[PDB]
């Protein structure tokens, strides 16, 4: 009856085939590879229009990057 | 039916030492009037809840612990 | 975190105080222990000049 | 965008000056010649050409068959990876100065010179933390060596690019 | 009608948990002495709470507010002696 | 130490009388499923059902066939009655309320579960009846197949959360439960874990009408008991992975305006208040889960062998890499990878 | 170093003394993996490095990979002979 | 009471001695069991030296996995000095050995990651190779 | 540092410091207190800190030896700004601490007695509250209202407080 | 690479004479190289504490050959339930 | 001796209590007949590949699914950057599951009837 069509022969006709026959795997793949591509995608889209990236935590004390100014008080 | 509804109101109908009485030997609660009393000394009571089932219309309390 | 960054410093000087004292506080315990003998106590085992704290207690 | 380690300056990886140490893929691409989308198509049609030819020499079953259309196919997407990277691999050699650069040169220098106006910076701006940018160009740099065992390119804005 | 006798073992499952919770809460915050506890606590929040035994004299998850220490507290430090890791 | 010792006390009470009791709340609930009682007459309300069958086979002789390793038949139950017992030390009924409170929480879960294939895997070698060789073998299969799905929906989680500590995971879904942004995931979970647990319609590993009984076949009195502590222990256990990870743990409402209304300080009234709310509201998820256990023993036919199999490695196993692929990608595109 | 070695030791002789089975020849390999495996980790620890515990890791996954592939050949070796009489 | 705890590596030690019981079973499941005993063992030293997330992955991995396939397989075919453990405060975020492991692993050795991905697909490949017959 | 392992014994010295060093007074707050008042702490202290770090960052590891003098600055501007706190706003502070000691030191379960603390502080001690590094397009999570977390149980002496502060109109 | 790498992502143990010895060996050559074998025992120093478990065993040697009295202020080992009490 | 250590050893304790109450207070007469192995009332090896397929297979898949555990714990320290590494590895190993699903590997009379006339 209903059989593989290969994909090389039709794009499109075989994604329906496989959408209506091998849904597990159709599905499967999609979500799959929804993944990556909207992130090359439409992460940029996000920074432009709904909000930046945040501005990056500490992980140590910020140590200055300068001499040390001496300094007077609070001494002996 | 086995509604708690049910079992409050045969309690309520029936009166505490009943009700112990009941939860002891039948498990149940059924609060039906008597008809009768054997030569043995059993009661046999009938009632006309409508929440009770095609054959649980009639029961027995038998006179004994050890019944049979 | 910025509230971890505000304190560390106080924390800090207490603990290098309370190692300030308990490194000389051993030396002379161990100087102590070795007058009367030809050894030297002051001598670091390391090369630098730089202060190191003892690591490896003898067992109490 | 500030170096968090010290690179070498304007060192000479042969005879021609020093563009870029650690191309970001975009340049890369974007500096290829001509002659390299000719590599590109030479190993596209080369590959499938090549199959063929193996079975004219010795048919795989005695008597001569022009190879499937799968087989075919196949051959077209692995001969445009290989002309891929031996094209990438022609132009970030120019990068580093080991080829002949006087046109990739000028154009860096405008290019350059354009960002530098505009207030932007040389290398762009990264989404990583610096420590994240040194990591990502020390796993970055020179990796077009390994381009016969692995494929690895540059695709983080990283400010160690070996110029002043 | 709902079947109350087909509930009573899921009222007594739900019952014992619910007062074994509860019994466990007051226990809880009757070790604790009168607060709640400190969940997910790292490197840093050890060593503060050592600090803190110190400071109050060693009750506990007590806590003092005053801005100048006690005399034991400069005596009172504590390094760990640790056995060799053969 | 007193007060330790009250705690565990107390603890363990609780856990086997729940054990106890949920054989019970099945036998009444398919009982009431299938327009019939169910027990109601050992006890009253048949509330003494469950001891009635503990004293009943702790008088049991025990019977060591003659091929059988003895020592490995009796210990086999032992020690997956042990481990699913090990298992609840962990599980919290409010902030930091727990026997143990590891900071590695949600590693020790996942041990403790991997540690639970060994009586299936023992029992078969110490019977020696063929039946119980066979059930062995394939019951072995099936439950580590099914626990990959169950480890995998770990990680998906601790995505969000970044942490393996049972409270901490709780405390993150104040703001929702995980449920929600991941139902479908929470419907896998439930698949797997009747899987997992040896339980219809999967119960192919014990399963009397294909094999007689199971792998228990040769197991009377005490080991007996042991396999079926163990079991109901791991499917309360089970259902307390799910309440955890995806329903939001002893979280139920905001109830700080009532406690704002009732005191006006703290006490151990308050304190009392308090931990009886979380503990109400993960031990209600708890029943949740274990009717809907014995809705699904009600419902449906057993699977064979081959469909099970290719169930968990053709359907759910690349359904699951693909939500591996999609979760950290919506975390990346939105800037919401968590903190630890 | 103590436990980790002479696990490292015991299996190795047990391998090469073998003479009873096949079993035991891949379960000292198994060992002597562990015992490597335990005087790295004691070293990762008294250098508080992070090298050590990552070249650890890698063992472990490297030594389910092997686990797999030997027992594979095992059965590909069975496959023919029905039996292993070692 | 705290010799025990002094005492707890040397236990660990003797019992590990004792239990490589593996050489001398008489039943190779059996040996597997004293495998598995020894396993249990090496998790219980592995938390001592303060390694406890390691004992964890070690009851995961090595029990959960590998003793369970060892079992499958063979069901179906025929310095007296002491320490000084001193603390400061420049660690202000909870970084663990896990997290650590994550960090330099997926930053430092990626490729270290991927030979191990590759690794992994080898695992997966060749069992199948071997063991099933096509077509 | 590693956390001790198999066995260890808690051992104390009973030395003085050398009598060359000069004496300081240590802080005795606690860690309820004292992560109630890091901020204004830092406020307060930044140079001193940062003073201390360079010079443990120069000493190139004499640091413990070289760097007692700033350290001892260090933990003096510290005890002075607590005794400031316990002298003009004791009440609030202690709000503040034992609310934190209740909800397991998360400054997000103390949000109204930080409100009032924080005011007390600005108007008697001209110490601000600031989360350094946030573009201005960012907004400080102690200052945002409606927060997606809050506390399992407002703290009750905090909430009456905050009320009666919203009616004086203080907050 | 992770060297240098501690368990929570810091700087180990032994880093600050590494880093110092690596200092050596950039500046000099070869021929040079000699110069700084100091710092390198000072490295394997802090690796192994090798000349500092021999120093305590000469003065654990005589300090077991002597039986007149000490008077310093001593180390005094408490429970860890004792720690700040009295 | 907190909680948790006390707890792990009690469990024990309590199945040793309860298998030493089994064996003193139940009977115990064994005879030969009741120690046959039970198979239906009555006195009385090839496998497949799929067998030996699952349990073999299933310790790589358990080993990938476990070398994630150090990446959902450092999520937000390896940023954008470590994201991308996890994804090609798991990209990889999707390959090999491929491959799996592709073979068949854990799976388990049509002739016409011609009379010479
Ligand atoms: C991220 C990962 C991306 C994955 C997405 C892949 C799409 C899959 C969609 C699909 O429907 O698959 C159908 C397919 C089922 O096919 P089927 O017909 O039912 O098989 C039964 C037939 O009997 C069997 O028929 P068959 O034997 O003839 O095989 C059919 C075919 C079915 O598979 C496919 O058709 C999918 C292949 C798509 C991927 C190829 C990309 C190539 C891009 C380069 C383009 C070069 C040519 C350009 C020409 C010159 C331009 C001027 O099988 C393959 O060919 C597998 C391809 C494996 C890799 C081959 C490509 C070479 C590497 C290219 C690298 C590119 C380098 C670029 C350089 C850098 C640039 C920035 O399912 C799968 O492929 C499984 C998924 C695995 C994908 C790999
Ligand atoms: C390569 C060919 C395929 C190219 C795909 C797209 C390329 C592109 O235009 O990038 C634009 C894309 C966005 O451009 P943009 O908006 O202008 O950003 C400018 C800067 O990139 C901004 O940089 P940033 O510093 O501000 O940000 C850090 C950086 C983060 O960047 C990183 O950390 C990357 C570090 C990893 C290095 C990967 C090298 C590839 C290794 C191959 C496998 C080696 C295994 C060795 C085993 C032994 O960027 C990101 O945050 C992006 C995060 C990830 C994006 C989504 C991930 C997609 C993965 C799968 C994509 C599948 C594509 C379709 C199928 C093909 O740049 C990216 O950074 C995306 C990552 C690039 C894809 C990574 C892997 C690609 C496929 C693997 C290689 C396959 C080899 C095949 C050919 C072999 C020779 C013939
Ligand atoms: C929640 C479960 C109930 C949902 C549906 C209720 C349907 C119903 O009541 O009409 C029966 C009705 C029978 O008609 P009937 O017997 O001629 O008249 C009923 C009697 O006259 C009157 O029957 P009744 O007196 O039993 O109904 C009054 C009932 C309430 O009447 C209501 O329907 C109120 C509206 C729903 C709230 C349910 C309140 C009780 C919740 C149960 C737990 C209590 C604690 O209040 C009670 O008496 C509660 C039972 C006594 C306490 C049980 C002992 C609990 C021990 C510890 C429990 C802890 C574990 C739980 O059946 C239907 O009409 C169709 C039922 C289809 C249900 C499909 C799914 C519904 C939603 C899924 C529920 C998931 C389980
Ligand atoms: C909760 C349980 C409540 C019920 C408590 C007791 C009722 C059950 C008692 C019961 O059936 O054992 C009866 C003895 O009968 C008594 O007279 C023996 C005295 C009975 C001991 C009573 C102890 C009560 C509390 C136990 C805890 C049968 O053993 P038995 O004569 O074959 O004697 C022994 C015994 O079964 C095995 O331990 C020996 O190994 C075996 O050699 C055998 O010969
Ligand atoms: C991605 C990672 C997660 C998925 C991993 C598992 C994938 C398995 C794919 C596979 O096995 O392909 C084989 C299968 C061939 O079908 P079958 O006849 O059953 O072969 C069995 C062999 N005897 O192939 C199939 O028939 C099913 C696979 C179909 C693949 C094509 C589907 C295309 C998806 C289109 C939706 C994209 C969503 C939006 C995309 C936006 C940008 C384009
Ligand atoms: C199989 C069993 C499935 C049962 C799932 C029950 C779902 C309903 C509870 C959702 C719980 C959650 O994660 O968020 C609830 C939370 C409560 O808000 P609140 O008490 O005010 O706490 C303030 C701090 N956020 O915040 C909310 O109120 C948000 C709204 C609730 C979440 C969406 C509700 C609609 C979807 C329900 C479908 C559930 C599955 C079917
Ligand atoms: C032992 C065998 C396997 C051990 C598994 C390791 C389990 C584990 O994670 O232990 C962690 C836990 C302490 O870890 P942690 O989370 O940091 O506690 C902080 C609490 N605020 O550990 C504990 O809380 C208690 C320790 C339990 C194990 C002690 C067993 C001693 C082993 C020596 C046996 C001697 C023979
Ligand atoms: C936790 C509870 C611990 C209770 C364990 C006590 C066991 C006592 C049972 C006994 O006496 O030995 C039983 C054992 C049965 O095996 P056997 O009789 O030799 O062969 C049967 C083959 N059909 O006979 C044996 O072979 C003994 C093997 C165990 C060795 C223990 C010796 C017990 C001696 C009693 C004093
Ligand atoms: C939670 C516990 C809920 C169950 C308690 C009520 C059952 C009951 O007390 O029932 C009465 C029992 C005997 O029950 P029965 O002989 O079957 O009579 C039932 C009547 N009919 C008609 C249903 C047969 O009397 C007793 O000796 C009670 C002593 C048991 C104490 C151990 C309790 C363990 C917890």
């Amino acid at each position: 009856i209903n059989a593989n069509p290969g994909f090389w022969n039709g794009p499109f006709r075989y994604l329906r085939w496989s959408a209506h026959n091998r849904p597990h795997l159709f599905f499967a793949f999609a979500i799959g590879i929804a993944g990556p591509v909207a992130a090359l995608t439409l992460t940029p889209l996000r920074r432009k229009y709904l909000y930046p990236d945040h501005s990056p935590l500490p992980q140590s004390y910020p140590l200055p990057q300068r001499a040390r100014e001496q300094l007077t008080g609070f001494d002996d | 039916s086995s509604s708690l509804y049910r079992v409050l109101r045969n309690a309520w109908e029936v009166g505490p030492r009943s009700y112990w009485k009941q939860l002891n030997s039948i498990g149940d609660t059924k609060s039906g009037r008597l008809v009768g009393t054997d030569i043995y000394g059993n009661k046999f009571y009938e009632t006309d809840h409508q929440d009770e089932i095609h054959l649980r219309t009639r029961y027995v309390e038998y006179k004994e612990k050890d019944y049979d | 975190l910025w509230a971890r960054i505000y304190l560390m410093p106080l924390l800090q000087a207490e603990e290098d105080r309370q190692t300030v004292r308990r490194s000389i506080a051993q030396l002379e315990r161990e100087k102590e222990i070795m007058k009367g003998t030809g050894f030297d106590v002051d001598k670091s085992v390391y090369n630098d000049g730089k202060f190191h704290a003892p690591a490896l207690m003898i067992p109490p | 965008s500030t170096p968090l380690v010290k690179t070498s300056v304007n060192y000479s990886y042969g005879d021609y000056p020093l563009i870029d140490a650690d191309p970001h893929f975009k340049r890369v691409v974007g500096y290829m010649r001509p002659s390299d989308y000719g590599v590109i198509g030479l190993a596209t049609a080369a590959l499938p050409a090549g199959i063929c030819f193996a079975e004219w020499l010795d048919p795989v079953k005695g008597k001569f068959a022009r190879p499937s259309v799968k087989f075919l196919r196949v051959a077209t997407m692995l001969g445009f990876a290989v002309g891929f990277g031996a094209a990438y691999a022609r132009s970030s050699l120019r990068f580093f100065g080991v080829t002949e650069n006087a046109r990739e040169y000028k154009k860096d220098e405008a290019q350059m010179a354009a960002r530098k106006a505009a207030g932007l910076e040389p290398y762009g701006t990264s989404s990583l933390t610096p420590e994240l940018q040194e990591i990502a160009a020390k796993n970055s740099a020179h990796s077009i060596a390994g381009l016969f065992i692995f494929p690895w390119f540059n695709f983080v804005n990283h400010p160690y690019h070996g110029r002043e | 009608a709902i079947p109350f006798e087909a509930l009573l073992p899921y009222g007594i499952i739900f019952g014992l948990l619910t007062a074994g919770g509860g019994a466990m809460q007051v226990l809880h915050v009757y070790r604790n002495g009168g607060v709640r506890d400190r969940f997910a606590i790292d490197q840093w929040d050890s060593q503060m709470m050592e600090r803190d035994l110190r400071l109050n004299g060693g009750q506990g998850r007590k806590q003092v507010d005053q801005a100048t220490a006690p005399e034991a507290f400069k005596h009172n430090h504590v390094w760990k002696s640790e056995r060799p890791l053969i | 130490m007193i007060i330790n010792i009250v705690e565990i006390l107390i603890f363990l009470v609780c856990v086997l009388f729940s054990v106890a009791y949920l054989t019970v709340a099945e036998r009444k609930t398919l009982a009431y499923m299938q327009r019939r009682l169910g027990p109601n007459f050992v006890g009253y309300y048949g509330l003494l059902q469950a001891f009635a069958d503990a004293v009943k086979l702790l008088l049991k002789e025990i019977v060591l066939p003659k091929e059988s390793n003895y020592i490995i038949l009796v210990i086999s139950p032992l020690i997956t009655l042990i481990t699913a017992l090990i298992g609840w030390v962990v599980i919290p009924l409010g902030p930091g309320i727990t026997l143990g409170e590891l900071n590695l929480g949600i590693l020790f879960s996942l041990a403790i579960g991997s540690l639970g294939v060994f009586g299936s895997l023992l029992s078969g070698w110490s019977s020696n009846s063929k039946y119980s060789l066979l059930g062995s073998i394939r019951s072995t299969a099936q439950l580590i197949s099914y626990e990959l799905i169950l480890t995998s929906i770990f990680i998906i989680i601790i995505m969000f959360v970044s942490s393996l500590n049972i409270t901490t995971i709780i405390e993150t879904q104040r703001v929702v439960w995980y449920c929600i942004p991941l139902l479908p995931l929470l419907l896998i979970f439930f698949i797997a874990s009747v899987a997992e647990t040896a339980r219809p319609p999967f119960d192919l590993t014990e399963s009397e009408s294909e094999l007689v009984a199971g792998y228990f076949t040769e197991y009377s009195g005490s080991p007996f008991v042991f396999f079926f502590l163990a079991e109901y222990s791991n499917i309360i256990l089970i259902s307390a992975f799910n309440g955890y990870l995806l329903l939001g743990g002893y979280l139920s409402f905001n109830y700080s305006y009532l406690f704002n209304i009732l005191f006006n300080d703290y006490s151990y009234v308050s304190f009392l208040f308090e931990g009886l709310i979380n503990s109400s509201a993960y031990a209600i998820k708890l029943v949740f889960l274990m009717f809907s256990f014995i809705w699904v023993r009600a419902a449906f036919p057993r699977f064979t062998y081959d469909n099970l199999i290719n169930f968990c490695w053709i359907i759910l196993l690349p359904l699951l890499f693909g939500i591996f692929l999609i979760i950290p990608s919506t975390l990346y595109i939105f800037d919401s990878f968590p903190t630890l | 170093m103590f436990i980790g070695t002479i696990i490292l030791v015991l299996s190795f002789l047990g391998f090469v003394f073998n003479r009873r089975n096949i079993i035991l020849a891949f379960i000292c390999l198994e060992t002597m993996l562990l015992g490597i495996n335990l005087i790295l980790l004691r070293n990762s620890v008294l250098f508080d490095d992070i090298s050590g515990s990552l070249f650890a890791i890698v063992i472990i996954i490297l030594a389910g990979v092997e686990s797999a592939i030997g027992l594979s050949l095992l059965v590909s070796y069975y496959r023919l002979r029905g039996v292993i009489n070692s | 009471m705290m010799y025990l705890t002094y005492y707890f590596i040397e236990i660990t030690i003797f019992l590990a001695i004792l239990c490589t019981f593996i050489i001398s079973a008489k039943n190779p499941m059996v040996s597997i069991l004293y495998m598995i005993a020894l396993f249990v063992i090496a998790a219980m030293y592995l938390y001592l030296i303060g390694l406890g997330i390691f004992s964890l992955l070690y009851i995961m991995i090595y029990i959960g996995a590998i003793a369970v396939l060892f079992l499958f397989i063979i069901t179906l075919l025929d310095n007296d000095y002491n320490t000084i453990i001193t603390q400061d405060w420049f660690n202000i975020e909870n970084t663990t050995l896990l997290t650590t492991i994550g960090n330099v692993l997926l930053t430092n050795n990626a490729f270290i990651l991927l030979v191990l991905a590759i690794v992994l697909l080898l695992g997966i490949i060749g069992p199948i190779s071997i063991t099933m017959k096509h077509k | 540092p590693r956390e001790a392992a198999a066995h260890w014994v808690p051992f104390e010295d009973k030395a003085n410091m050398p009598d060359n060093v000069p004496d300081v007074v240590e802080v005795g707050a606690t860690s309820a207190p004292l992560l109630s008042a890091s901020y204004f702490i830092g406020a307060k202290c930044k140079p001193y800190n940062d003073d201390f770090m360079l010079c443990r960052e120069e000493s190139q590891g004499s640091g413990a030896i070289d760097c007692l003098k700033e350290g001892r600055r260090v933990t003096r501007c510290a005890v002075s700004v607590i005794e400031d706190i316990n002298k003009s706003c004791l009440d609030e502070f202690r709000l503040h601490w034992q609310c934190l000691e209740q909800n397991n030191h998360q400054l997000s379960g103390c949000r109204k007695a930080e409100a009032l603390l924080n005011k007390c502080v600005f108007t008697k001690l001209n110490l601000e509250k600031k989360i350094p590094g946030l573009r201005p397009d960012e907004e400080p999570v102690f200052l945002k209202k409606d927060p997606w977390i809050k506390p399992a149980v407002d703290d009750f002496k905090s909430v009456r407080a905050y009320a009666e502060a919203k009616k004086n109109g203080t907050l | 690479t992770a060297a240098g790498i501690s368990l929570t992502g810091g700087r180990n143990r032994c880093f600050s004479e590494w880093q110092s010895f690596m200092h050596c060996t950039a500046k000099t050559d070869a021929k040079s190289r000699a110069q700084c074998l100091p710092n390198f025992e000072d490295y394997m120093e802090c690796l192994h504490h090798t000349k500092e478990k021999a120093r305590l065993r000469e003065i654990e040697s005589v300090l077991k050959q002597k039986k007149e009295g000490l008077e310093a202020p001593p180390v005094k080992v408490i429970p860890v339930k004792a720690i700040g009490l009295v | 001796m907190n909680t948790f250590i006390i707890f792990i050893i009690l469990i024990p304790i309590v199945g040793f209590a309860l298998l030493a109450v089994n064996i003193l207070l139940a009977v115990y007469k064994p005879y030969n007949e009741k120690l046959g192995a039970f198979e239906c009332g009555l006195t009385s090896l090839a496998f497949n590949a799929a067998f030996i397929l699952v349990a073999i297979l299933f310790l790589p898949f358990d080993l990938e699914i476990s070398t994630l555990l150090p990446y959902v714990m450092s999520i937000y320290l390896v940023s954008n950057y470590g994201f991308t590494i996890v994804l090609l590895f798991l990209l990889i190993l999707i390959i090999g599951f491929v491959y799996e699903i592709n073979t068949n590997a854990l799976k388990i009379n049509t002739d016409s009837l011609i009379y010479k006339l």
